[PDB]
């Protein structure tokens, strides 16, 4: 998992 | 929906990765807040929710070493704190 | 859903920024082709949709100098011209 | 809008 998907999991 | 005012140094954080007001959506600030991780490459390469926040104006805002992004509410939390909502 | 699988400058620009496997969902390409390009800072200051590519793996991929996150069909053309769906 | 959003905006 990137760290871009980690973050858009936030929302 | 509501628009929140970042206290100065997340101000700071933001416009250094080009956002232009004094007061965003949470979303607008959730956005800017990942491009500014990635344009910094803050984040940990082969464990990637790990950011490394020594030495950098995000560990100054959130007033840690490093955190993880899968916890949900502390990041928040963390957020608020650089809010007036 | 469907694992696509990048052809060799495209595999190398996704590795460059940690991901580990040969097939990937389009999500996920799509995830990490965003990540490199807040990593290496391509995008205008000012107009953000805008990504600069000359000189970079992503201009060779690619095939053009710059060019408007806004031009959706474009984007998802020159993904699959690099990827084996 | 942020590359971030504009970005999230192809899906
Ligand atoms: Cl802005
Ligand atoms: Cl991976």
């Amino acid at each position: 998992t990137s760290f871009a998907e980690y973050w858009a999991l936030l929302s | 929906e509501t628009l929140v005012r970042p206290k100065p140094l997340l101000l700071k954080l933001l416009k250094s990765v080009g956002a232009q007001k004094d007061t965003y959506t949470m979303k607008e600030v959730l956005f800017y807040l990942g491009q500014y991780i990635m344009t910094k490459r803050l984040y940990d390469e082969k464990q990637q929710h790990i950011v490394y926040c020594s030495n950098d104006l995000l560990g100054d805002l959130f007033g840690v070493p490093s955190f993880s992004v899968k916890e949900h509410r502390k990041i928040y939390t963390m957020i608020y704190r650089n809010l007036v909502v």
